[PDB]
């Protein structure tokens, strides 16, 4: 779950920041710890101060969150970064460590979505699924 | 009411006003649900 | 402390590596898999910030490369020189340089390229050059071409001792970072050493070399009778016959009574009525006063004693309300970022040609350049074209400091950090007015082009209808008329005739009159505001942003120069920094190109002429630019159409030479377009059949044939694109002037 | 959405998943492969189009392969 | 100091800024008809109309292709009216399709608030354009734009 | 008054006649040269209104002393103006900020 | 003769010629005599006649402009003007063809034969530029022995 009383980054402020769209569609946030106070970048533009516990941000866009995360997992060393999506109705989910551990990764549980039993080659052509409802695959 | 009169009675509704009612039309109903 | 410190012998003097491509990069150290290896080694020879992680390393590199392009400039003068002193004209017009066309280039008689070489004057035939390489030589008082041989010696040993210190301060003594990084040291001896004593030792070369045989040779003295330079400096009697103040020495400039120095240190103003040139006895007196301003200047900063500023206090002390931390880190950012200051550096360097290219032309600084029509639009073009690159190359290393030496850590809530936080706002406000500024600027021509189609001539923007009249401009030329005597009491003629004033004539011919100003000329203004503007939009957005923006929060991993981010997101073609140089560089060409058609129209209509004996000047279009350059069919008909035939009828003659290049130009620039309007797919695929037809006959080459990358695809098209447009117009503009002129 | 479908090429390297700047690839078992592991894709509808997973394929014909289809807003990475 | 972020939400894509949110700023906004408080939809409408029907006449009749003639100012307003239609015409539309018929209690930004809203705006328009022309026709001082001083 | 969100702003118009006469008391500096008369740059600025409005519907024309007095005095004017607004915001009796 | 004039006896050509020769003179009268610039134009006024008179005793036929036509048909009275050096060019391109061909072999059997393409073993390249002088018989010796021609199933193609 999101805990929405996270204190925040303390930015200074931009123009790159979520619009109508988030309060209308959707609105991406992203909480990790810090062990001190230092500076990273928004993915937005503008630096930043994380805090020194857990941060909150909110942004537009899971590329924004995810850009982010990849910053505090390569340039720092914070990896218990959690990506959630926020809904006007308060429908808060969660996205990233969507099974608590990252994807570059097996786990067990996960099931294959859009796996394929041949290669490429083995694709249909469309004029043996035109007028049909078969599929290239 | 001569065919003399017909370009000045025509041009400025086919070029002024037919577009004008074809554009309102069409964006009501490309923009529509 | 400001102190030298150099490594012994860094790198071994040898060609071991100079048979290794590729061995300052990791990733082309390897070797040529495919022929996209061989573009990459010139994409990335002179990328040192690409080669190593060492600032010192990078250091000595630059100041290695400087000494080598130095070593260029010096030969490069020195042919110039030795061109002039053996392939040239030049006694021929000093005794006559109204009459002889200059020329210092022969062309071998082969292939009938000898017609090339045309009856330029004085017993003479070359090739006409239109650099103003005899004016600076009769401005500096040379007056043969032994003398001329002397300066292309010089400049050979010039050219060796810059070469051997290149290699000496790269592989002998190469300085330390520490040694580098003084950049209040450095100032101070740039400021004070190299720009004071330049132009305190070419003032004392003016009053004593220049300004003397330019008198006598305006008095109409035989070059050959003038005396020489060491006569004239060591017989002070001599001298103070043309200049009776020397008789009084020294003293009155040690005790201040420097009034006594008026003869030949004066603030007259306007052009030599002989020559058509400023007064080399201002330019003495400017380049004086130029020297102590520099030399005052260059003991600002802190060295070695106490005494001096300190630029880190200066910045990090000026920050206000709306900034801020304010200039915070800058200091660090120049003295960490060759990058950075390369920008800045290149930014002023294109402005100053730009400024350089409009006082030139209309101050006429040389004896006999103004009246050389070729000479002054060749210059004036030639140096805003060198502005315009550089300005584009400010920008491009602009956004290459942004995506390499740019880090938030150090940059938290200072200027930069600003900037980019509110970037959108800057951004959006800029599209704003290059739109209002395209409308209002070229839907103004279109409304004139229609309405002179449509024979309501009275409806257009003219003069003899709707008025657009530039008062600001024309007050302010009113100011600069009027100035001599009211608000520049000492100075007896305005700095330029251009302002306003009398005609100043030379040879029966125009040099400097009037520029009157209409509303063609408020036209014309305005569509410079908005090329120049659209250019900066174009720069600046991608400056701005080069890191992240809504479409790719993570673009500085992308890198400063990529493709693209895929065809995802809509579509992320052209989405870096070095896509908005490509953009912006065709937005330059576009600015400078109607800059200097401006010009050429301009002056060819209501400056330039030949005055008859009523003191009446015919012009050599004759006022076509009031009425004409109001609509695109006028510039189209009236310049285009009418001053190309110059250029289209060159065969058979001397200018024969401008023609073809004129043709070969169109060629180029049509050929980028294959280049510009396509992608590398096709190619790729085109390829790949060529190398199916090869392989069929049992051979391929062991590099894979690969199509140009994207980035090299659009450089290639961009290069092609600026060399056959700038040809164009260089064969036109040539051709042209050379012909009326 | 972006149509994201992977094939029995796949050799599990991972750098599918790990080039795709949203999360949309995922790593889950297999045993076609010494790795043992084989790429989905059960988040297509964040995909965005970018053919990053693409480059980011060390087989003859990629393992991975995106059809772009209909865009909706988070496909066209609208933040607005 | 004097720029920060906006509502104290750093994250909005914005910035309070002298220009956006100063007191004179705020003011002058709040007491526009677009967002004073108390006007209806068609009051608003009324007032904007109003002041833009108004400087509609003066480029017409200043510069139009029927200027240097005795009937510039009639010219001028019947143009002036025509383009007050034609935006009249795009207010509809544009209301008919951003709005639905959901009721908001006319709130300018629902149905009928938009119908009032632009029956207000071309009312008020074309009031105003006509106020101009009367001015104009009477008023030698606005047919010379003060040259009859001269 | 607030200069921002909730950032207060004095706006004293002593500040403002503070800075107009520390330009207008130098401007009172006499020059012989045409532009001038004989007067300075303020007391030439105060004839030239005076001897326009006299014809006042008429502008004075290009070339008028007026326009290059009317430029110069202003241009001064602002340029204290701006000085004197931040030497009193934050040089002054209530700023924060180590300027 | 096929369609046009002989140039050697035309009057278009004559005039040509006569108009060179005027413009050179014009631009010769204005220089002194024994001058570099008088010395040039004579030569120039030489190489011009020259050329004429060697244009006409060639054979070249001539049209209505006064500029010579060339017969590229087959015709053997006009083998000069397209066969023969067509023939030397492609002599000259086998050659050229035949000397890269072997050096791309010879490069591709080492132990780098990218390093080889990019830094070139020039005594073995030299060895191939001196064999070329024979590539017609050389490259037909190789297509009959089998060597040229790859066979279909061996040579990478994309799928159809
Ligand atoms: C092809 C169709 C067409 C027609 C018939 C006209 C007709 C006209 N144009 Mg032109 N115009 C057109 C296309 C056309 N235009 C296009 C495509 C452009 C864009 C480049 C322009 C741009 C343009 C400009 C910039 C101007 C004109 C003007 C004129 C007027 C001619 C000059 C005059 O003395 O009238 C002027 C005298 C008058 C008394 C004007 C009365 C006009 C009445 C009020 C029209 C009724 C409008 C109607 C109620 C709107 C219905 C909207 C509905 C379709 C939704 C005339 C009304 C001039 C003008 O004065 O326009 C106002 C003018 O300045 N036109
Ligand atoms: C760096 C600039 C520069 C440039 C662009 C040129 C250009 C030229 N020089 Mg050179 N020249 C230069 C520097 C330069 N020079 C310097 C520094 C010197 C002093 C040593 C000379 C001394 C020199 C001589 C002595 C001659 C030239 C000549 C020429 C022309 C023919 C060269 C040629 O075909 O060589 C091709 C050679 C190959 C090996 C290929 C050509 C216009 C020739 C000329 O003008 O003849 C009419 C000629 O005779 N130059
Ligand atoms: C670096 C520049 C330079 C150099 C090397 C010299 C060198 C010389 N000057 Mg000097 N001179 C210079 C700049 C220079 N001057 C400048 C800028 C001025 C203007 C103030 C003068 C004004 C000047 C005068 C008036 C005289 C000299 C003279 C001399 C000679 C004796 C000292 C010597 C040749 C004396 C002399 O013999 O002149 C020929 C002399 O009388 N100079
Ligand atoms: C003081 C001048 C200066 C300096 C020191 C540098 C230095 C650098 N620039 Mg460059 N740059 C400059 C001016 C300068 N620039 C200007 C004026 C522009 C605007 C056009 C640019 C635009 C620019 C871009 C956009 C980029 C660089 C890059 C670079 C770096 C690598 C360049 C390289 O490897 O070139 C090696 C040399 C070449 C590849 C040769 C290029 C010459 C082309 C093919 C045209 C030559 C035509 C020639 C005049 C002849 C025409 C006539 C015809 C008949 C033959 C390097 C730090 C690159 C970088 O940092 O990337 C990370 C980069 O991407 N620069
Ligand atoms: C043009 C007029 C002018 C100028 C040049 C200055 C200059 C100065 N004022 Mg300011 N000041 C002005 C008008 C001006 N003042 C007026 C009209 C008032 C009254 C409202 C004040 C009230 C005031 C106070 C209360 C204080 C200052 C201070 C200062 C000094 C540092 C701060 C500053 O503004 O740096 C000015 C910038 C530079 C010196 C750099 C020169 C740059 C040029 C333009 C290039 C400086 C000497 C402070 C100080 O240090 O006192 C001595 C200070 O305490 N001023
Ligand atoms: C487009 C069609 C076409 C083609 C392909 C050719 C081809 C040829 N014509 Mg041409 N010709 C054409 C149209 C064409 N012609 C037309 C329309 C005309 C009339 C205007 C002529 C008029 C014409 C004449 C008058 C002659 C030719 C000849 C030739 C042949 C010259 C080489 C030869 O004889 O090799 C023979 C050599 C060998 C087989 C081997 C030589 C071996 C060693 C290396 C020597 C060649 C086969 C000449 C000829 O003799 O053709 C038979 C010839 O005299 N043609
Ligand atoms: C001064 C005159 C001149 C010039 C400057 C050129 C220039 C050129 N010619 Mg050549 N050509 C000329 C006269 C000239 N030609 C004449 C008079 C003829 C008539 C015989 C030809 C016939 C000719 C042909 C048939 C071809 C060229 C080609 C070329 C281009 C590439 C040549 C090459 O890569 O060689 C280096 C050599 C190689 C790369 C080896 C392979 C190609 C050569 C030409 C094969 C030669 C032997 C082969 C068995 C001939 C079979 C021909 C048959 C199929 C018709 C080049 C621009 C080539 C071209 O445009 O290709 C797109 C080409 O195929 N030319
Ligand atoms: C005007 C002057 C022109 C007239 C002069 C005539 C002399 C031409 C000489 C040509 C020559 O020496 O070819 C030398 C080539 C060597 O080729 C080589 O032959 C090699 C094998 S071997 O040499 O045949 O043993 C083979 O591997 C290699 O690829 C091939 O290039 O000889 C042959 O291969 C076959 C020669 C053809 C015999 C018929 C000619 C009748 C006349
Ligand atoms: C130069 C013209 C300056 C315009 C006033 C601007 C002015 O002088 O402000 C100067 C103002 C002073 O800032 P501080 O006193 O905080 O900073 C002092 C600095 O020395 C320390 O960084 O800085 C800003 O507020 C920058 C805002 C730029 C304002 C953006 C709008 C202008 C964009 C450019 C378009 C201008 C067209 C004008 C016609
Ligand atoms: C921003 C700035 C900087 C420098 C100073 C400056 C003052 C220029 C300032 C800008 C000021 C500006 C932009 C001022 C513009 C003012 C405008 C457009 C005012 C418009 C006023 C409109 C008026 C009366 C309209 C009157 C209309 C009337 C009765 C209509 C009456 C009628 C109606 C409405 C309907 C039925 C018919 C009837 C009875 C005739
Ligand atoms: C024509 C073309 C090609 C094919 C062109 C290629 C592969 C260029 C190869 C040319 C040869 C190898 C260069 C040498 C021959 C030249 C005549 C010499 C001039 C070049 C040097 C000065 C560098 C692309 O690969 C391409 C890629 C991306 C966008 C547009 C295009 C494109 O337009
Ligand atoms: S990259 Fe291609 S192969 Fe490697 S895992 Fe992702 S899909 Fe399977």
């Amino acid at each position: 779950t999101l805990n929405l009383q996270i204190p925040s980054p303390t930015f200074e402020g931009s123009t790159g920041g979520w619009l109508r769209a988030a309060e209308v569609e959707e609105k991406y946030a992203i909480t990790w710890t810090s062990g001190k106070e230092q500076v990273f970048e928004m993915p937005t533009g503008g630096a930043a101060i994380m805090r020194k516990g857990e941060n909150l941000l909110y942004l537009a866009r899971k590329e924004q969150c995810l850009a982010l995360g990849t910053q505090l997992k390569t340039g720092f060393k914070i990896t218990d970064y959690k990506i959630y999506r926020i809904f006007p109705s308060g429908e808060v989910q969660y996205l990233h460590p969507k099974d608590g551990v990252f994807p570059e990764k097996v786990n067990a549980g996960r099931i294959g979505v859009g796996n394929v039993s041949h290669s490429i080659g083995k694709n249909l052509n469309p004029s043996q699924i035109k007028f049909t409802n078969k599929s290239f695959n | 009411m001569t065919a003399a009169y017909l370009p000045s009675i025509l041009v400025p509704l086919i070029g002024l006003i037919f577009p004008g009612f074809v554009m309102g039309f069409a964006f009501i109903y490309i923009e529509q649900e | 402390k400001v102190s030298i410190t150099v490594d012994k012998d860094p790198v071994a003097t040898s060609f071991e590596k100079w048979a290794q491509p590729g061995h300052f990069s990791r990733t082309l150290a390897k070797g040529p898999k495919t022929t996209t290896w061989i573009w990459n080694l010139h994409a990335d020879a002179h990328d040192f910030d690409s080669h190593t992680s060492s600032l010192e390393d990078i250091s000595r590199k630059i100041f290695s490369a400087h000494f080598g392009q130095l070593s260029i400039i010096f030969l490069w003068l020195s042919g110039m020189y030795f061109h002039g002193a053996r392939f040239s004209n030049y006694s021929a017009w000093l005794s006559n340089p109204t009459a002889v066309k200059p020329s210092a280039q022969v062309v071998w008689p082969i292939v009938g390229q000898e017609v090339l070489n045309g009856d330029v004057g004085g017993g003479f035939q070359g090739v006409q050059i239109t650099s103003g390489f005899f004016q600076i030589w009769r401005a500096s008082g040379i007056t043969s071409e032994v003398e001329l041989y002397w300066c292309a010696l010089a400049g050979l040993l010039m050219s060796g001792l810059m070469i051997f210190a290149g290699w000496f301060h790269y592989h002998k003594a190469a300085p330390k970072l520490e040694w580098f990084q003084n950049a209040e040291s450095m100032l101070n001896h740039h400021l004070s050493g190299l720009l004071g004593l330049g132009c305190l030792s070419w003032a004392g070369h003016q009053i004593h070399v220049s300004l003397p045989i330019n008198k006598l040779l305006d008095a109409g003295v035989a070059p050959q009778e003038i005396p020489l330079p060491h006569e004239f400096l060591v017989n002070r009697d001599l001298m103070a016959q043309l200049y009776p103040s020397f008789s009084k020495g020294l003293v009155p400039f040690f005790t201040l009574n420097w009034s006594e120095y008026s003869d030949f240190l004066t603030f007259k103003g306007g052009l030599n009525p002989v020559t058509g040139g400023l007064w080399l006895s201002d330019t003495a007196h400017h380049h004086l006063a130029l020297a102590v301003l520099f030399i005052v200047a260059g003991h600002m900063y802190r060295t070695n004693w106490g005494i001096g500023h300190s630029m880190k206090e200066i910045l990090e002390a000026h920050k206000g309300p709306f900034t801020g931390e304010g200039h915070k880190g800058l200091y660090e950012v120049l003295i960490t970022s060759w990058h950075a200051q390369l920008s800045i550096n290149l930014a002023m360097l294109g402005s100053l040609s730009i400024i350089i290219a409009h006082h030139m032309y209309a101050m006429p600084p040389y004896p006999y350049i103004a009246t050389d029509y070729p000479t002054q639009l060749s210059l004036f073009t030639h140096h805003m074209w060198i502005g315009g690159f550089c300005v584009c190359g400010a920008a491009a290393h602009a956004g290459i400091f942004m995506v390499r030496d740019y880090n938030p850590a150090q940059n938290y809530n200072n200027l930069l950090d600003r900037v980019i936080r509110h970037r959108d706002a800057i951004i959006s406000h800029l599209n704003w007015i290059c739109i209002f500024l395209g409308f209002h600027s070229f839907g103004l021509y279109i409304h004139n082009d229609t309405m002179r189609a449509l024979g309501r001539t009275q409806d257009m923007f003219s003069d003899t209808a709707i008025q657009l009249k530039p008062v600001f401009a024309q007050w302010v030329q009113n100011i600069h008329t009027v100035a001599p005597g009211n608000t520049t009491p000492n100075a007896l003629a305005t700095a330029s005739y251009a302002f306003g004033g009398n005609v100043v004539s030379v040879g029966n011919k125009v040099a400097m009159m009037p520029i009157s100003l209409g509303t063609a000329d408020f036209m014309v203004h305005h569509i410079h505001a908005f090329t120049i503007h659209v250019t900066v939009l174009i720069l600046l957005k991608g400056v701005l942003f080069s890191r992240n923006s809504r479409l790719i929060p993570d673009k500085a991993n992308l890198g400063f120069r990529f493709p693209c981010d895929g065809p995802g997101r809509g579509g992320t073609c052209q989405s870096s920094a070095w896509d908005s140089v490509f953009l912006g560089l065709f937005w330059m060409y576009n600015c400078i190109s109607v800059v200097i058609f401006h010009f050429s129209w301009k002056m060819q209509s209501d400056v330039w002429g030949t005055v008859q004996a009523d003191n009446t000047v015919t012009h050599i279009t004759g006022g076509n630019f009031a009425q004409s350059a109001i609509t695109i069919n006028g510039w189209l008909r009236d310049f285009l159409w009418a001053q190309a035939s110059q250029v289209i009828q060159s065969y058979g003659s001397s200018l024969s030479a401008y023609g073809l290049i004129f043709l070969g130009a169109h060629f180029i620039w049509a050929f980028s377009l294959m280049f510009l309007f396509s992608g590398r797919g096709y190619w790729q695929e085109l390829i790949e059949s060529v190398v199916w037809a090869h392989n069929k006959l049992n051979f391929a080459p062991a590099i894979q044939p690969r199509a140009l990358s994207i980035t090299q695809g659009r450089a290639v098209g961009l290069a092609h694109y600026l060399l056959g447009g700038i040809g164009t117009t260089w064969a036109f503009f040539l051709a042209r002037i050379i012909s009326v002129g | 959405s972006h149509a994201v479908k992977v094939y029995d090429t796949c050799i599990g390297c991972t750098q599918c998943v790990r080039a795709c700047p949203c999360d949309v690839l995922e790593m889950v078992s297999w045993d076609g492969c010494k790795a043992g592991q084989i790429a989905s894709a059960p988040r297509t509808e964040d995909c965005i189009g970018c053919k990053r997973c693409e480059t980011a394929c060390p087989t003859d014909f990629l393992s991975v392969r995106v059809y772009l289809g209909g865009e909706t807003t988070r496909s066209m990475g609208l933040a607005y | 100091q004097f720029v920060k972020p906006y509502n104290d939400d750093p994250f909005v894509g914005n910035l309070a800024t002298p220009v956006s949110t100063s007191s004179f700023t705020r003011s002058f906004l709040s007491n526009l008809p677009a967002y004073r408080s108390g006007l209806s939809p068609l009051l608003r409408g009324l007032e904007i109309g109003m002041t833009h029907g108004y400087f509609l006449v003066g480029p017409f009749y200043k510069l139009g292709p029927l200027r240097n003639s005795d009937v510039a100012l009639i010219s001028g307003l019947f143009s002036s009216i025509g383009l007050i239609i034609i935006l009249a015409a795009c207010l509809a539309i544009y209301g008919v399709v951003s709005f639905n018929e959901d009721d908001n209690t006319d709130s300018l930004q629902t149905s009928r608030g938009w119908k009032q809203f632009t029956s207000g705006w071309l009312v008020g328009s074309i009031g105003g354009a006509s106020f101009a022309y009367i001015l104009i026709s009477n008023i030698v001082f606005l047919q010379t734009s003060g040259l009859n001083l001269i | 008054f607030e200069i921002s969100d909730g950032v207060e702003f004095d706006l004293n118009p002593l500040v403002l006649a503070i800075s107009f006469l520390g330009w207008s008391l130098p401007g009172l500096l006499p020059s012989n040269i045409p532009l001038y008369g004989g007067k300075g740059l303020t007391t030439a600025l105060f004839a030239e209104i005076g001897e326009h409005l006299q014809t006042f519907p008429a502008p004075p024309p290009i070339g008028d002393p007026f326009w290059v007095i009317l430029f110069i005095w202003h241009s001064g004017l602002f340029a204290t103006m701006i000085f004197g607004t931040i030497g009193y915001n934050g040089y002054g009796p209530k700023s924060t900020t180590k300027y | 003769v096929a369609g046009l004039t002989p140039c050697k006896d035309s009057k278009d050509f004559q005039r040509r010629l006569d108009g060179s020769v005027k413009k050179l003179k014009t631009r010769l009268a204005k220089y002194e005599k024994g001058t570099p610039p008088a010395l040039a134009l004579e030569k120039q006024i030489e190489r011009t006649q020259a050329r004429f008179e060697r244009y006409g005793k060639a054979g070249l036929l001539c049209g209505t402009d006064g500029l010579p036509h060339l017969i590229t048909d087959g015709r053997w009275s006009h083998s000069g003007e397209f066969v023969i050096p067509g023939l030397f060019f492609l002599y000259i391109a086998g050659w050229i063809g035949w000397v890269g061909r072997s050096y791309v072999l010879f490069a591709r059997e080492s132990d780098k034969p990218t390093e080889k393409e990019i830094i070139l073993d020039v005594p073995a390249a030299l060895s191939f530029v001196s064999t070329g002088f024979i590539w017609p018989v050389s490259a037909f010796k190789e297509f009959t022995s089998g060597n040229l021609i790859a066979d279909e199933s061996e040579i990478t193609v994309s799928p159809r």
